[PDB]
Protein backbone atom coordinates (compact mmCIF):
# COMPACT_ATOMS: atom_id res chain seq x y z
CA UNK A 1 0.00 0.00 0.00
CA UNK A 2 3.03 2.24 0.48
CA UNK A 3 3.89 4.77 -2.21
CA UNK A 4 0.35 6.10 -2.74
CA UNK A 5 0.24 9.56 -1.17
CA UNK A 6 -3.36 10.72 -1.68
CA UNK A 7 -4.71 8.44 -4.43
CA UNK A 8 -6.11 6.13 -1.74
CA UNK A 9 -9.84 5.62 -1.32
CA UNK A 10 -12.01 6.97 1.48
CA UNK A 11 -12.57 5.11 4.74
CA UNK A 12 -15.75 3.99 6.47
CA UNK A 13 -16.47 3.18 10.11
CA UNK A 14 -18.33 0.08 11.24
CA UNK A 15 -21.82 1.35 12.00
CA UNK A 16 -24.26 -0.03 14.56
CA UNK A 17 -25.19 -2.87 12.20
CA UNK A 18 -21.67 -3.86 11.12
CA UNK A 19 -20.39 -4.07 14.70
CA UNK A 20 -23.31 -6.39 15.52
CA UNK A 21 -23.86 -9.98 14.34
CA UNK A 22 -25.09 -8.77 10.97
CA UNK A 23 -24.48 -12.03 9.10
CA UNK A 24 -23.71 -10.84 5.58
CA UNK A 25 -23.40 -7.63 3.56
CA UNK A 26 -25.49 -6.25 0.70
CA UNK A 27 -22.70 -4.10 -0.73
CA UNK A 28 -21.64 -0.87 0.94
CA UNK A 29 -24.29 -1.34 3.65
CA UNK A 30 -25.32 -4.20 5.91
CA UNK A 31 -28.13 -6.43 4.66
CA UNK A 32 -31.55 -6.00 6.27
CA UNK A 33 -32.99 -9.40 5.27
CA UNK A 34 -30.59 -12.18 6.34
CA UNK A 35 -30.72 -13.06 10.03
CA UNK A 36 -27.45 -12.89 11.93
CA UNK A 37 -25.39 -15.95 12.80
CA UNK A 38 -26.43 -17.92 15.85
CA UNK A 39 -24.14 -17.45 18.83
CA UNK A 40 -21.92 -20.58 18.97
CA UNK A 41 -21.79 -20.68 22.77
CA UNK A 42 -25.45 -19.87 23.43
CA UNK A 43 -28.42 -20.28 21.09
CA UNK A 44 -29.02 -16.56 20.62
CA UNK A 45 -29.69 -14.61 17.43
CA UNK A 46 -29.48 -10.86 18.04
CA UNK A 47 -30.04 -9.82 14.40
CA UNK A 48 -33.53 -10.87 13.31
CA UNK A 49 -36.19 -9.74 10.83
CA UNK A 50 -39.80 -8.86 11.64
CA UNK A 51 -42.11 -11.68 10.57
CA UNK B 1 15.00 4.57 9.87
CA UNK B 2 18.46 5.85 8.94
CA UNK B 3 18.75 9.00 6.83
CA UNK B 4 18.57 9.05 3.04
CA UNK B 5 21.39 9.09 0.51
CA UNK B 6 23.06 12.47 0.11
CA UNK B 7 21.86 14.45 -2.91
CA UNK B 8 24.94 16.07 -4.42
CA UNK B 9 22.72 17.78 -7.03
CA UNK B 10 20.45 19.58 -4.54
CA UNK B 11 20.26 22.63 -6.80
CA UNK B 12 16.94 24.40 -7.38
CA UNK B 13 15.58 27.59 -8.92
CA UNK B 14 14.69 30.68 -6.91
CA UNK B 15 11.04 30.68 -8.00
CA UNK B 16 10.28 26.96 -8.26
CA UNK B 17 7.60 24.92 -6.53
CA UNK B 18 8.34 21.88 -4.39
CA UNK B 19 8.36 18.45 -6.02
CA UNK B 20 6.30 15.31 -5.34
CA UNK B 21 5.98 13.69 -1.92
CA UNK B 22 8.61 11.56 -0.21
CA UNK B 23 6.58 8.59 1.02
CA UNK B 24 8.99 6.18 2.71
CA UNK B 25 8.17 2.94 4.56
CA UNK B 26 8.65 2.10 8.26
CA UNK B 27 10.95 -0.90 7.77
CA UNK B 28 11.26 -2.98 10.95
CA UNK B 29 13.87 -5.58 11.89
CA UNK B 30 12.62 -8.61 13.80
CA UNK B 31 13.82 -11.95 15.12
CA UNK B 32 12.45 -15.01 16.92
CA UNK B 33 13.62 -16.98 19.94
CA UNK B 34 14.99 -20.52 19.82
CA UNK B 35 14.24 -23.38 22.22
CA UNK B 36 17.31 -25.27 23.46
CA UNK B 37 16.64 -28.56 25.24
CA UNK B 38 18.88 -31.09 26.98
CA UNK B 39 17.31 -34.33 28.20
CA UNK B 40 18.95 -36.95 30.41
CA UNK B 41 17.34 -40.25 31.45
CA UNK B 42 19.24 -42.49 33.87
CA UNK B 43 17.79 -45.65 35.40
CA UNK B 44 17.35 -45.70 39.16
CA UNK B 45 19.47 -48.85 39.46
CA UNK B 46 22.47 -47.04 37.97
CA UNK B 47 21.81 -44.27 40.51
CA UNK B 48 22.30 -46.68 43.44
CA UNK B 49 25.69 -48.11 42.42
CA UNK B 50 28.98 -46.65 43.65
Amino acid sequence: VAGLNDTHAARKTGAFQFLCAHGGLAGGVVDKTKNGPADPDTGAVTVKVAQ
Amino acid sequence: DALASVDGNNAHVEGSRAEDGEMKPTVIKSNVTQILRKVVRVSDTANTTA
